[PDB]
RNA sequence: AUAGAUGAGUUUGGUGAUGGCUCUGAUUGAACACU
RNA sequence: CAAGGCAAAUAGGUACAGCAGUGAGGAAUCUUGGUCAAUGGGCCCACGCCUGAACUGGUAACUUGGAGGAAUGAGACGUCGAUUUAUCGAGUAAAAUUCUGUAUACAUAUUGAUAAUGACAAUAUGUACAUUUGUCUUGACUAAUUACGUGCCAGCAGUCGCGGCAAUACGUAAGAGACUAGUGUUAAUCAUCAUAAAUAGGUUUAAAGGGUACUCAGA
């Protein structure tokens, strides 16, 4: 899945992604899916907001993986560790 | 008057009582005052008992029940045979011996 | 709006659509049954061309509508009692109704082999 | 407990589940029942559950 | 009265694969196209491929309303952990670094150093995926009549169903006829061994007794309805396999379910003759039956 | 004539299909072969499915002796053997069965069972220790802990798994506590702290043999209170039993899950799609 | 109750928007047609 | 007590929105049954009497749940439909063989109830029986094809549309895709619809800034 949650704009069609928990499944529209399908993610949830124009939904989608947040830069930005819970809690990623 | 009687729930050929305290003068099913339990009229049989014997599940609080008839509720026949057996008043009918 | 525009009334419900089939909407019911005052033929609009087989049916509520009659050859006529269900012909101006062809005096259509529950005919029953 | 409890039986051999192992979701359960009426005051002790007082109320 | 559906059952032409050890299912099953073609189709048209190949096998006996509401979108899952792991460290250098742990060198830099780094304090065998798509068909694990032709009983889901309604079952001793019933963690489900060896033994064959009239071990016995000496099932062996969830014991014709079907990191108890990428849409398709 | 699809099959069934028509070798014999991990795979379309190996005969009786002549704890059987408890338990109830059958001189299904073992792959508990049967160390994977939380903290704190329990929710617990034989960690601690290993065992043993006797203490207590709160009164034709119960349990609205009568204000749901009638519970 | 949030057709020479309509999901104390 | 309807005239009753039932209206909703055995209620010192409350039998696929059959089945060297007349299908399908005894029928027992009372039926056990297909769709949305007929005609159509002489969209034939004792259609409700937006919208050019700002209430 994806880091948190993305929202990216083109031209007034709106996605939002949303990481979600494993074994959530791709709960996301036909070409969200085939976006997820091939990059290799496996849970996520996405909503568009505004327009639904099928060449901005895929250049906004898109957009939003490549416009992730860090966590590794967020914690060098504040002075603060970020850590990964669901990582410490069971010793490791399980993917 | 306050009666401890049965309200006669389930479906058709499978019965289903309620024991509750309501007034004499309202419909058998009609919200009582409080439920005293519940009661089986059918004998259910232990899971793994082959012995044939069969017995009657019959939930009651009792210590509820007590207060009920000692401020002066009447309870109908069913009930007094119930209440009867657990030890709490007389029986009214008996075998004749002779 | 601001909290207190809200609070006065502002958000009221939308303006209605009309129904389809207003005679059957406003009532709640699936069908209804008339008397057929006119069988005729209505004319479709730009596009479409042709001759459409319609029937001028006065409802058991008391209002006259025009219904249009699905299927190839009918056997109602003037004073013939039918049932009618909503649906409308598209191509047609004012007629936003259909006739049922298993209805009380429509029947259905005898040469017909798919589709049957549509148009209200009984299985030819060849094979018994 | 008259008859033993046969091999058959899934509580033959008690094997408890840890904690927060099942995540079985209940239905809501419609209806409702009579809330049963309070007897005594929610403050201070009643003459009700006294020594003498049945005795007094309900003499022989 | 045998449906429409029913007609091409084992299908040469379709190629359907059934819940069931017949030959013609086994040639099926052994020469599947190795991926289906979804290349050019649409997203529907890939739900309702994969729909329809996982539904050939996965409840075929069920009406799709009732696994409709079957479904459920909760996979369950576990998770090893290795006591010897939590023991040493109690998960603070999971967290060193920024949050994530320290960072190790990209991969074209390591093996360029003959030496290797010390190995990564972790709880073992993590890093590997989960098959949580492949648990889509985890509900009718539960039932009785599948649970049945799981444990080797019966030679298909439709003939354990058949035993169940004909009072050949006993859950926890006590008879059971509901094919539908949903077996609980620790029930003990039994069957009748004269069904069993019937549904599993070799057909009746008189031509081939014919000749064996008079021309541990056993011995012949032309008065049951299995062929005597009792033998398996032919091509049975294709099929022979029991998961995880259950505790078979075929002396008495009994098992345990111990527990119901999860999905491990690198496996899964769901048995399914499909790939993770049907299942995938098979379970996008029943999100919301569209 | 036969058509040209069966003609493929039957040439398909006599040629490749052939070493499958009867079981002649120990051990499985799938179509998809063995797969990367040395267990075969029944499906080839599905490399995660795999034949797991089963309990042998004599396995299944070892577990027997152990945990019933022997007297060990079942928690000592399962970390011993590497077998799950539910699963030693299951093999228990299953052997006093035939137990029943021998004594009653039921004949067993002899044929049907040696030739079903030897078309699955099994592990042999004793001698040779190839491989555990299963991970007995298997926590289940809760809700709550499948939440991506990245937690803000100091840049030197020593965030632990019980921080990582916290940060899910108030109620959760580590998965140091999850463990359906807990005393592993414990016994895996001595071992640091160099203790000897006759000693650690003898440890694990009594920690084991501790917690069955408290398992076992609180499921008797609770059956007395079950049977204290019944009052059977034995009448000419049946047995009357009269469970007590607190009345007043209702909740403060009157809905409460567990409380006892048949609630007022609800018609029956028997119209209703998706309505279990049959039994869901066979005690 | 921590898995629960999804779209599709249709305005234009074309593009992006705005904005309705319809379909996709669930259901009925239903009716009608074929059974 | 008055009025109109029905009955009544020298009377002064009746109003079935009590149960069953009839007519009418309507697209449309059932028996003029049995028993007070069970639960509840009225009267009674007691016994007991009464109870269209109630419990039970009947009608309707209106709905839900369940059953409604499993395994084997290779050269009948037969049939049928297409067609690269020798290829592709019907087809493991059928027949046949081996088993089961499901709904249900019958029988026994127990039980609903006990002080006694059983209208009617449930459950258990034993024996016996292998019994229907139906319906919609097939241009795209939307899973699923050809041939012929028709020729902007006849017709299809939820939306966009189709039909003007070589139509995968109409009608027929076959095939295919589906649901199944149901299947479609009509009507309605929620959701789709951040499509009256409190959560949570918007108003330069697309629906939408008041002609103006001093001002009471109000924020
Ligand atoms: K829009
Ligand atoms: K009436
Ligand atoms: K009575
Ligand atoms: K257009
Ligand atoms: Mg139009
Ligand atoms: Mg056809
Ligand atoms: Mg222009
Ligand atoms: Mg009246
Ligand atoms: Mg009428
Ligand atoms: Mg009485
Ligand atoms: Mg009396
Ligand atoms: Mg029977
Ligand atoms: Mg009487
Ligand atoms: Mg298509
Ligand atoms: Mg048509
Ligand atoms: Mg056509
Ligand atoms: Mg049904
Ligand atoms: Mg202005
Ligand atoms: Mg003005
Ligand atoms: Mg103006």
């Amino acid at each position: 899945t994806i880091y948190g949650e993305v929202t990216t704009k083109v031209s007034g069609t709106i996605v939002r992604l949303n990481s979600r928990p494993p074994g959530f499944g791709l709960r996301v529209s036909h070409r969200i899916f085939e976006m997820c399908r091939a990059a290799g993610i496996r849970d996520l949830s996405a909503k568009f907001l505004r327009s639904r124009n099928p060449m901005n939904t895929v250049k906004a989608t898109y957009q939003a993986l490549l416009s992730q947040p860090n966590p590794e830069d967020l914690a060098i930005g504040r002075g603060k560790k970020l850590v990964d819970v669901r990582k410490v809690y069971y010793g490791g990623s399980v993917y | 008057v306050l009666k401890l009687r049965l309200a006669r729930f389930g479906r058709t050929n499978a019965p289903f009582y309620n024991i509750v305290v309501a007034h004499a003068r309202t419909a058998r099913n009609s919200k009582p005052l409080e439920v005293i339990g519940t009661y089986d009229p059918v004998p259910k049989k232990d899971t793994y008992d082959t012995t044939g014997k069969l017995h009657k599940d019959i939930k009651l609080d009792v210590t509820r029940a007590k207060y009920w008839i000692g401020v002066g509720a009447q309870p109908t026949d069913t009930v007094w045979r119930l209440l009867s057996l657990v030890g709490i008043l007389d029986p009214k009918y008996k075998k004749p011996q002779p | 709006a601001t909290l207190n525009q809200v609070m006065r009334g502002c958000r009221k419900p939308q303006r209605a659509r009309h129904a389809v089939s207003p005679a059957l909407s406003s009532i709640k019911s699936p069908a209804l049954k008339g008397v057929c005052v006119k069988v005729g033929i209505t004319r479709p609009k730009k596009p479409n061309s042709g001759e459409r087989k319609t029937a001028r049916v006065r409802l058991s509520t008391g209002k006259v509508i025009t219904a249009y009659i699905p299927g190839e050859g009918h056997n109602i006529s003037q004073h013939s009692v039918v049932l009618v269900r909503g649906g409308r012909a598209q191509d047609c101006p004012g007629v936003r109704y259909h006739l049922v062809r298993g209805a009380l005096d429509l029947a259905g259509v005898a040469t017909r082999m798919s589709s049957r529950s549509k148009y209200g005919t009984k299985k030819p029953k060849k094979a018994s | 407990d008259s008859v033993s409890i046969p091999p058959d039986s899934p509580n033959y051999i008690k094997v408890p589940e840890p904690p927060q192992s099942s995540e079985v979701r209940h239905p809501f359960v419609k209806g409702h029942l009579p809330i049963p009426r309070s007897i005594f005051p929610k403050k201070g002790v009643p003459e009700k559950v006294q020594s003498g007082y049945v005795n007094r109320i309900a003499p022989k | 009265m045998k449906i429409r559906r029913l007609f091409k059952y084992h299908s040469l032409k379709k190629k359907p694969i059934r819940p069931t050890w017949n030959k013609y299912n086994l040639y099926n099953l052994a020469t599947a196209g190795r991926e289906p073609r979804i290349s050019g189709k649409t997203f529907f048209q890939q739900k309702w491929l994969a729909k329809s190949l996982t539904r050939a096998y996965h409840g075929e006996h069920i009406k799709e309303r009732k696994w409709a509401r079957m479904f459920s979108r909760r996979l369950p899952a576990v998770v090893n952990m290795d006591p010897a792991y939590m023991a040493k460290y109690n998960g603070s250098e999971q967290a060193a670094g920024r949050g994530s742990g320290l960072s190790e060198p990209p991969a074209y830099e390591k093996t360029a150093d003959e030496k290797p780094a010390k190995q990564v304090i972790a709880n073992p065998g993590r890093k590997v995926p989960t098959p949580y798509e492949q648990m889509t068909f985890a509900p009718l694990e539960r039932r009785l009549d599948i649970a049945i032709f799981r444990a080797l009983f019966a030679s298909s889901a439709r003939q354990a169903r058949q035993m169940v309604v004909h009072g050949a079952v006993t859950v926890n001793g006590k008879k059971m006829k509901h094919p539908g019933y949903l077996l609980n963690p620790g029930d003990l489900f039994q069957v009748d061994v004269e069904r069993v060896l019937y549904a599993t033994g070799a057909p009746k064959d008189k031509k081939l007794l014919a000749a064996a009239m008079k021309a541990e071990d056993n011995e012949i016995d032309p008065s049951k309805p299995y062929m005597t000496p009792w033998r398996p099932r032919n091509y049975m062996s294709a099929f022979a396999f029991i998961p995880r969830y259950l505790e078979v014991n075929q002396n008495i014709c009994a098992a345990v379910y111990l527990r119901h079907p999860v999905a491990r990191p690198g496996e899964s108890e769901v048995p399914s003759p499909f790939s993770p990428t049907i299942n995938q849409l098979a379970f996008n398709w029943y999100l919301r039956r569209g | 004539v036969q058509s040209v699809r069966r003609q493929k099959m039957f040439s398909w069934l006599d040629k490749k299909g052939s070493a499958y028509k009867e079981h002649t070798r120990q051990g499985p014999n799938l179509l998809g072969g063995q797969g990367k991990d040395g267990l075969a795979v029944p499906f080839p379309n599905n490399p995660y499915f795999k034949s797991q190996p089963v309990l042998s005969e004599g396995s299944r009786e070892i577990i027997y002796q152990d945990v019933m002549e022997k007297g060990l704890p079942i928690k000592a059987v399962s970390a011993k053997y590497n077998v799950d408890v539910r699963r030693v338990a299951a093999v228990i109830r299953l052997k006093e069965i035939e137990k029943r059958w021998i004594k009653e001189y039921k004949p067993l299904a002899r044929p049907y069972a040696r030739a079903v073992m030897k078309m699955l792959p099994q592990t042999v508990l004793g001698g040779p220790d190839q491989k555990p049967h299963e991970s007995i160390n298997d926590v289940h994977v809760h809700s709550y802990t499948t939440q991506q939380l990245f937690v803000p903290v100091s840049e030197s704190r020593e965030f632990t798994r019980e921080d990582a329990a916290k940060a899910f929710g108030d109620h959760i617990l580590p998965v140091d506590k999850k463990l359906r034989v807990p005393e592993l960690i414990e016994f895996q601690k001595d071992l640091l702290k160099e203790v000897p290993l006759q000693e650690a065992n003898r440890k694990f043993l009594n920690a084991t043999a501790a917690s069955e006797a408290k398992i076992a203490e609180r499921e008797a207590k609770r059956r007395q209170a079950v049977e204290d709160a019944i009052t059977r009164v034995k009448t000419d034709r049946f047995e009357f039993r009269f469970q007590e119960f607190n009345a007043e349990n209702v909740g403060h609205d009157g809905r409460d899950r567990n409380a006892v009568g048949w609630r007022y204000g609800v018609p029956f749901p028997d119209r209703k799609r998706s309505q279990i009638k049959i039994p869901t519970k066979v005690e």
